[PDB]
């Protein structure tokens, strides 16, 4: 581990983790319009 | 494609192949061992007259599915 | 990774198998030739060697062949020769014992008198095995503490037919079938107040839990000290290496008190025997000195109070009262 | 008081918690992080079980019994009166066992020898957590725990078995009853080897390995090792534990009918 | 007698020979390792460390 | 799974009840129970103007009418007066034909069964009797229905034979009881089936730490005696008589009238229809003088 | 008793200073005495067995060919199968005479 | 960053992904379970239909 | 093609056809066991008298 990929694994660690949150924000949107829980 | 050199092929298949394989048979014993979706016995019923789930329901009086205690 | 923990066997040597040692082969000799079984080796020793057949074996062979074909026969004959039924339902069937009126008489052949007959051909049986083991351990100078220790087993094993002897009924003898023996365990305890209160019960179960520990933390023990040698015990008691004194040492300073190599053989034989002892004892008394075990554990200061969760006006002790059961009717009557 | 080999292997060193604080031993016991740890929860845990006594009707030792709570606390720590000191005498059991089983690794290792006795102890550990945590939290109440006391435990079993009314054909129940008296068995038989070649018939000289295997083949034609079958008392007196908690934790969270309905797969099968 | 049954007798019939067996066993536990060694001096537990036994080998 | 539990006992006795939570609210969603018929109450004080009526003698017309369609839609459902009548005459105890309409005897001497229950049995039924609607289901044809089959069956039980105790009542053994291990079984085996017919498990009436007491069981062990005995008079004295009256499809092998166990009326509850309380609204059904103070208006 | 004026309760003639409680044990347990003291408050002993005087033979079809005493409750009443329940009892029989053979 | 220098990305990722299956069927039998999310069954209904849990 | 490569051909045939012989003895038996398609005992019935389930 040289250090240098390890920024490169963080750059495609960091827009896969931020995507995941995105894309799991939608879906509670689609659920809220269809059955809100609060 | 570089995510190959970090895990290898051949056991992400066979973890693949055996997570979707229970997935898959999990979701078609839940459906099938529900009331709408019991496809095998009432999957020529339309949608109209297919189960559904009973709504916001009402109370009973002196009647309780426990006993007492 | 992890290290050895001596729980398999990867790699197997082969030779020429183990003929044996040399035995007097007047009364009997040794059949086979002694092979070996590949997953057997994993586990344990491969060879499935020659076996020794002399008077006694054959003779229990036979009487004990006999029974099981009793048992089987009639079983078969309780579903009305149906193959498949008798695979089916072959956890329900039993041989059953007579039937109560009779007491100690002889019973009709298909109201137990083959179930008597089957028990007696299964006790010679016993028996005959038990000369057999004792005969083995004396051809090679060995100890006789294996007969002993079988001979506490068939203890246990002969007080389901003394138990009902005392009583005076065969009927109360245990049925020959997987569910109904289960069955017939369960009425007895219930029959005689809740065998939970026999102290030689509650003892047996004391004894029969010492046993699992007992194995458990020799078998840890041994198999923590192997890669030292300590599954050769017998050099280890002969001559005491470092597998034995770590073992001692392990256990004083876990318990503040051990045993030795030898010694912890005798912890086992003895909790294993005082298990059927213990057991034998406690199915003797049942029956014949207490008919309700939890009665006598009120008297002797056994039973934990609890509130009580009901109770009853003098008409109603009156009328729950019941009557003992007695005969089945013999007629259908017409209202 | 040491025995006589012993003064050798009193060494500092195979602790998992501490240094040489904790490395020392009161009389013939070994006291580490683990030891301390160990005498508070069974000192609290004892008192507590005396306190309970004290509460009670009777200071008879059959009839003592601290009780678990009732249903309706349901996973709370119900009042002290009520159960609640049985919650708590569950929580320093607990953190005796588990400590008993962290000081024995350390013993182990200070010896150098394998970590099975604190592991075959796990099973046994696990019995008890299945008992008191894992199947009452699945069925959602503290109170399905069972009473501490020499009798009222067995009050406690006997109802819990006729809550499915034969509990006898429970199939898990009957592999763990094999296991238990397959254990005794193989137990007597290994007991009584060892002793017969070891105390052989009067003025022989000792036997051997050979004597052991010859023995066992002659008569049942088969004959495990001097290793399996230490193995196999291990794998029969823990899997007698693992599998009585499998029992226990399938009856109520798995299971709620009679034992004996659950064999109709059986019956029903095409064939 | 009255309170006195059988069972009560065979109990502690039993207790006798329980712990007349542990003593036995307790003392032969004490063959290996034995006497302890204290500052003190010689130390034994109750039951007393038995009689030296030795065992019998084949010839060579 | 989710699992309810109920406390039947003391703490820590394990003296406790389990239910499926999917399988019981399935049940419970599934029963149906009828609307009661709107009430009838204001008749004027004449002559009963009927024919052939020998047990309704003491019920006014219009509760009269009221409590025969209730028959209709808890026996052969809504409606259908010609399950048990001749639609031309219904005072007419036979078809035109000649032959007798069966169906009519059986419910008249089941309207007398069901006011014995309600009335003589109390100590069982308490405040909540039976209908017709009980055991029928809106079926002419109730579960439960057992014939004679062998002597060792333990549903005779309930019609015939008395006495089921196996526990001797003493310390030491003596000729008072002679009980067998294997009588022991056939009363495990009657209590297996009570236990089932119910949805309840032993502890429900034992403390099973000792099966003979009845200080350290629940109440309900006493309700269940009651249930016995108003069996065997249910069995014995109106079900079994009836025995010349029906067509041989309805009777067993040996030809004998249909008989009743516990799930005849409980169908696997603790209570019928989960306790659900109809009779207190159809007085013709209750021989009470009163339900709970309501008078009986005759 | 209960003082009139001020409320406090009296024990032997003293009034005491707080809610006075009876003390009981854990849910108000009481120590077991004799086993026979276990038989007040229940029902008086059985009655004797009703033990028939005579014994007549039912017809073999109306015989079990089953001997166990809990084969009705454990099996039959989860055994649905007809080929099964047809087996559980013996068969009618006759003579060759009767059938004139 | 410098935290991979610290941890494995093999042995954070594998459990990552792990733990993150393990909490979804988790959330999802735990609605399943639920009356007002046992969509299966009800999930045709309307939000106003949909069963909720009593005010008291 | 590659995958041959990858997986030994004789271990994958074996998997293949204890998988698929395991499925179709499974989906025959589901369907031996249900009230529609019990085709041993009501096979001779046409579509529309077979059982469906209710509402
Ligand atoms: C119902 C059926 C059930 C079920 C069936 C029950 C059946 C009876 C079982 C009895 C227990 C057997 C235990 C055992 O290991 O058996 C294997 C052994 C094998 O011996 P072997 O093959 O003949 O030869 C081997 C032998 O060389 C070495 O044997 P080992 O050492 O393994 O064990 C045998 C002895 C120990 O031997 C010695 O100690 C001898 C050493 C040299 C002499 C000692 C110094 C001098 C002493 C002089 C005074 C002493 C002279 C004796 O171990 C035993 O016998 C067991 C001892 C422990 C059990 C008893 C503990 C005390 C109990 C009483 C407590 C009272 C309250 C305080 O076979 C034997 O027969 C051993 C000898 C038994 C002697 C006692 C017999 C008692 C019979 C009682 C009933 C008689 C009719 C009324
Ligand atoms: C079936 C037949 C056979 C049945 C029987 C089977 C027996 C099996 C075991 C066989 C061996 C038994 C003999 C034994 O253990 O001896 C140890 C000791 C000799 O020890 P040593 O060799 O001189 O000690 C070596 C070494 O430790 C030297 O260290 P040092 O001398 O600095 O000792 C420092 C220790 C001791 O200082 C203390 O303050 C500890 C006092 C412990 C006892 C009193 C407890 C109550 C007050 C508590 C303190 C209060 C403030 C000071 O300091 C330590 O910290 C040592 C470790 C202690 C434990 C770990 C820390 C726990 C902390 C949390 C819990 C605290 C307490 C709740 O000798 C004796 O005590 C002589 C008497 C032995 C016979 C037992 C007599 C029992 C009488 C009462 C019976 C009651 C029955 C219900
Ligand atoms: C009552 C409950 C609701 C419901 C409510 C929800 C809600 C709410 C959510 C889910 C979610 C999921 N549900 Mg659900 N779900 C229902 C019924 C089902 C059923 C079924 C048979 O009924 C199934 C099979 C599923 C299955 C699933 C999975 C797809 C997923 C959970 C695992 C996961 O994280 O996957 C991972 C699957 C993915 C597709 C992840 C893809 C990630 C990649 C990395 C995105 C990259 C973006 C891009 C490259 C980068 C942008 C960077 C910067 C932002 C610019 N649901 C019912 C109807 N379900 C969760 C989810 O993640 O939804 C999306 C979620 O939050
Ligand atoms: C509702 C049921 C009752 C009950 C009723 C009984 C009865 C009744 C008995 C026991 C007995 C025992 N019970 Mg209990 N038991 C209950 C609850 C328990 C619980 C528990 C979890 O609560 C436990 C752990 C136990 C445990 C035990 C054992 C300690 C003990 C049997 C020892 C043994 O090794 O037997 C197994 C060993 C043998 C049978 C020895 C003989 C073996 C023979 C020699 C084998 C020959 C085989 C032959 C060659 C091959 C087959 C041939 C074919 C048949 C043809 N019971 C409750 C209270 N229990 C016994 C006992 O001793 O009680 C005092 C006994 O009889
Ligand atoms: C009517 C009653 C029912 C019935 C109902 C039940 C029920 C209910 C259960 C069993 C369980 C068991 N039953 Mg039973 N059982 C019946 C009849 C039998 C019969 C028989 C001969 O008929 C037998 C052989 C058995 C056998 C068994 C075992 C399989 C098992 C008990 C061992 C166990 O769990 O160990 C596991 C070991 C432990 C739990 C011990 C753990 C010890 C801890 C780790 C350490 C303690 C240290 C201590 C505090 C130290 C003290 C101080 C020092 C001494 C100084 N049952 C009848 C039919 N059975 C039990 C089970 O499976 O439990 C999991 C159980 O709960
Ligand atoms: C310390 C008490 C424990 C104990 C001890 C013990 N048992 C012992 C011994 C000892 C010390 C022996 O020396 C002795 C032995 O040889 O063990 C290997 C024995 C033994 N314990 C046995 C069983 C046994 N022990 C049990 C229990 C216990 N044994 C206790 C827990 C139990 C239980 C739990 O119920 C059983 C079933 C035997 C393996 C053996 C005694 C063998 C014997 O007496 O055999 C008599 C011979 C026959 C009955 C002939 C049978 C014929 C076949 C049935 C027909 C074959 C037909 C066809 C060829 C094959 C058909 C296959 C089917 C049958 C599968
Ligand atoms: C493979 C599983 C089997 C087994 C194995 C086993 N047990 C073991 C070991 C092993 C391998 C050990 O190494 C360990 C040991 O060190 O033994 C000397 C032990 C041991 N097995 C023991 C007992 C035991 N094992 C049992 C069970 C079994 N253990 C299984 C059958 C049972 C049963 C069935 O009842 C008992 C009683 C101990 C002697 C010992 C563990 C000692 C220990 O943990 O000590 C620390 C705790 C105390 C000294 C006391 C704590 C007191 C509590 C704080 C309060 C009360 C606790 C409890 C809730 C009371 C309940 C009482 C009522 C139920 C009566
Ligand atoms: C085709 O298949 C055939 C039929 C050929 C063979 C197949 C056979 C099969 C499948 C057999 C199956 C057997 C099974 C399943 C047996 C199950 C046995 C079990 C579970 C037994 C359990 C307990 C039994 C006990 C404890 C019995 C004890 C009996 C005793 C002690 C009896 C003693 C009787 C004596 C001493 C009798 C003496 C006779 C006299 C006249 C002297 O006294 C009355
Ligand atoms: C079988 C369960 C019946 C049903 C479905 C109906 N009735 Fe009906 N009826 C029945 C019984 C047992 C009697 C006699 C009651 C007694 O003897 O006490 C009757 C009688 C009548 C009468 C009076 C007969 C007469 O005039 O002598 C009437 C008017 C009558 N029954 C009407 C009726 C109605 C309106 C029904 C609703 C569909 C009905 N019957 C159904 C038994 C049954
Ligand atoms: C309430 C519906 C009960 C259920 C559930 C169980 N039992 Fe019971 N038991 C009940 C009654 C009303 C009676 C007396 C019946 C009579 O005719 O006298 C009994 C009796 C027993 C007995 C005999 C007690 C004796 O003194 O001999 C036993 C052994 C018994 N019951 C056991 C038992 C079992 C094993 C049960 C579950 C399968 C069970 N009971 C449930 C009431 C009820
Ligand atoms: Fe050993």
């Amino acid at each position: 581990m040289t250090e240098d990929e390890a920024r490169r694994f963080h750059g495609y660690f960091v827009t896969g983790t931020l995507g995941y949150i995105i894309v799991a924000a939608v879906a509670h949107f689609l659920a809220w319009q269809w059955r809100p829980w609060f | 494609h570089r995510i190959w050199l970090m895990f290898d092929p051949r056991r992400v298949m066979v973890a693949m192949v055996g997570f979707l394989a229970v997935l898959a048979l999990v979701i078609h014993f839940i459906l099938l061992s529900s009331q709408r979706y019991s496809w095998i016995e009432n999957g020529t019923l339309s949608a109209a007259q297919a189960p559904v789930g009973a709504s916001a329901p009402a109370a009973a009086a002196e009647m309780s599915p426990l006993p007492p205690g | 990774m992890l290290e050895y923990q001596n729980l398999f066997t990867r790699v197997q040597v082969r030779t020429v198998p183990e003929a044996g040692i040399e035995i007097d082969e007047s009364t009997g000799t040794r059949y086979g030739t002694g092979t070996f079984s590949y997953l057997a080796g994993k586990f344990g020793d491969a060879q499935i060697g020659p076996i020794y057949l002399g008077w006694a074996g054959v003779l229990s062979l036979i009487f004990g062949f006999m029974a099981f074909e009793i048992i089987g026969l009639n079983m078969w004959a309780s579903v009305g020769w149906d193959p498949v039924e008798f695979i089916r339902q072959l956890p329900w069937l039993a041989l059953e014992p007579p039937p109560p009126q009779y007491g100690l008489r002889v019973p009709p052949l298909a109201q137990g008198g083959w179930y008597l007959m089957a028990g007696f051909f299964l006790t010679i049986s016993i028996l005959l095995w038990w000369v057999r083991v004792y005969r083995r351990a004396r051809a090679l100078n060995m100890g006789t503490h294996l007969p002993w220790a079988f001979a506490s087993a068939i203890f246990l094993y002969s007080t389901f037919f003394f138990q009902p002897l005392l009583v005076g009924s065969w009927s109360e003898m245990v049925p020959f079938g997987i569910f109904p023996h289960l069955d017939w365990t369960s009425a007895f305890s219930i029959r005689y107040g809740n065998l939970y209160y026999n102290p030689f019960h509650a003892l047996s179960i004391a004894f029969l839990y010492g046993s699992a520990v007992l194995f458990a933390m020799h078998g840890a023990t041994i198999l923590a000290v192997a890669r030292l040698g300590g599954e050769r015990e017998i050099e280890q008691i002969t001559d005491r290496g470092t597998a034995a004194e770590r073992s001692m040492l392990f256990w004083r300073w876990t318990m503040g008190f051990n045993a030795t190599m030898e010694s912890i053989h005798r912890w086992s034989w003895w909790f294993a025997v005082l298990t059927t002892f213990s057991g034998g004892i406690g199915i003797l008394l049942t029956g014949t000195v207490v008919d309700n075990w939890y009665l006598w554990g009120v008297k002797h200061g056994l039973v934990a109070p609890y509130p009580a969760q009901n109770t009853l006006t003098e008409e109603q002790q009156q009328l729950l009262r019941g009557r003992y059961q007695g005969t089945a009717p013999d007629s259908f009557p017409s209202y | 008081a040491m025995l006589s080999f012993e003064k050798k292997y009193r060494v500092r060193g195979g602790t998992l918690i501490g240094g040489d604080l904790f490395d020392f031993w009161f009389g013939p016991f070994y006291v580490g992080f683990f030891g301390v740890t160990t005498i508070f929860f069974v000192t609290l845990g004892t008192l507590l079980c005396v306190w309970g006594a004290a509460m009670g009707p009777t200071w008879n030792l059959w009839q003592i019994s601290i009780a678990p709570p009732d249903l309706k606390y349901g996973l709370g720590l119900a009042p002290l009166r009520e159960g609640g000191l049985w919650q708590i005498i569950t929580l320093c059991a607990l953190g005796a066992f588990g400590s008993w089983a962290l000081r024995q690794a350390e013993i182990s290792r200070k010896l150098g020898m394998g970590m099975h006795i604190p592991w075959a102890y796990g099973g046994a550990v696990l019995a008890y957590a299945t008992l008191v945590v894992i199947r009452p939290m699945l069925l959602g109440a503290w109170g399905h725990g069972f009473p501490y006391g020499i009798f009222s435990h067995l009050d406690w079993v006997s109802n819990v078995g006729y809550q499915y009314l034969h509990f006898h054909y429970n199939p898990a129940h009957m592999i763990a009853v094999t296991f238990f008296f397959t254990n005794c068995l193989a137990l007597a038989m290994h007991g009584s080897l060892i002793l017969s070649v070891t105390n052989p018939k009067k003025g022989t000289p000792v036997g051997t390995s050979e004597t052991e295997n010859v023995f066992f083949r002659d008569l049942l034609g088969y004959s495990i090792g001097a290793i399996g079958i230490h193995r196999l008392g291990l794998f029969l007196a823990v899997g007698a534990a693992v599998w009585s908690a499998i029992c226990i934790v399938i009856s109520g969270p798995f299971w709620t009918k009679g034992w004996p309905e659950w064999w109709n797969w059986w019956l029903n099968l095409p064939i | 007698m009255q309170y006195i049954d059988g069972a009560q007798i065979a109990l502690y019939a039993f207790w006798l020979f329980f712990f007349g067996l542990i003593i036995y066993i307790r003392r032969e536990d004490k063959r290996e390792g034995y006497p302890l060694e204290s500052p003190q001096g010689p130390r034994e537990g109750w039951p007393a460390m038995p009689e030296k036994k030795t065992y019998i080998h084949r010839p060579t | 799974t989710a699992t309810d539990s109920v406390q039947v006992g003391y703490r820590g006795t394990g003296m406790e009840q389990n239910y499926d939570h999917g399988d019981l609210k399935k049940q419970f969603a599934q029963v149906k129970i009828p609307t009661p018929l709107p009430p009838a109450g204001e008749s004027p004080p004449g002559p009963l103007p009927w024919q052939n009526v020998q047990v309704l003698n003491d019920i006014s017309v219009g509760e009269f009418n009221r409590t025969m369609v209730a028959m209709s839609t808890w026996v052969a459902g809504t409606g259908n007066c010609a399950y048990c009548h001749n639609i031309a005459n219904l005072a007419a105890d036979t078809l035109p034909n000649g032959k007798p309409l069966y169906t009519k005897l059986v419910a008249r001497r089941m309207l007398q069964m069901t006011r014995q229950i309600n009335g003589q049995y109390s100590q069982h039924v308490k405040n909540t009797g039976v209908t017709c609607y009980t055991c029928h289901m809106g079926k002419p044809l109730p579960n439960g229905l057992w014939f004679y089959s062998s002597q060792t069956d333990y549903l005779r039980h309930y019609l015939d034979r008395d006495g089921a105790r196996v526990v001797t009542r003493d310390v030491a053994p003596s000729n008072a009881n002679r009980s067998s291990v294997k009588q022991t079984e056939w009363t495990y085996a009657l209590m297996i089936s009570q236990s089932r017919s119910l949805g309840v498990n032993c502890t429900y009436c034992h403390n099973t730490r000792q099966f003979a007491s009845w200080k350290e069981a629940p109440p309900a062990r006493v309700t269940a005696y009651h249930g016995i005995l108003m069996l065997r008079d249910v069995n014995q004295n109106y079900l079994s008589p009836l025995q010349p009256v029906y067509p041989s499809v309805r009777l067993g092998t040996q030809g004998d009238a249909p008989k009743a166990q516990c799930v005849t009326c409980h169908n696997g509850n603790y209570k019928p229809l989960y306790g659900a309380q109809m009779v207190k609204d159809y007085p013709a059904l209750w021989g009470r003088a009163d339900w709970n103070g309501v008078p009986f208006q005759g | 008793p209960v003082d009139p004026v001020t409320g406090q309760t009296i024990i032997n003639g003293e009034p005491v200073v707080g809610r006075v409680f009876i003390m009981q044990k854990t849910d108000g347990t009481v120590k077991l005495g004799k086993w026979q003291a276990q038989y007040d408050g229940e029902p008086t002993a059985p009655e004797a067995a009703n033990v028939g005087s005579s014994y007549t033979v039912p017809a073999p079809e109306h015989t079990r060919r089953m001997r166990g005493i809990m084969i009705q409750s454990t099996l039959w009443s989860i055994d649905g199968k007809r080929s099964a329940r047809e087996r559980r009892h013996y068969r009618p029989q006759t003579t060759g005479a009767a059938l004139g053979q």
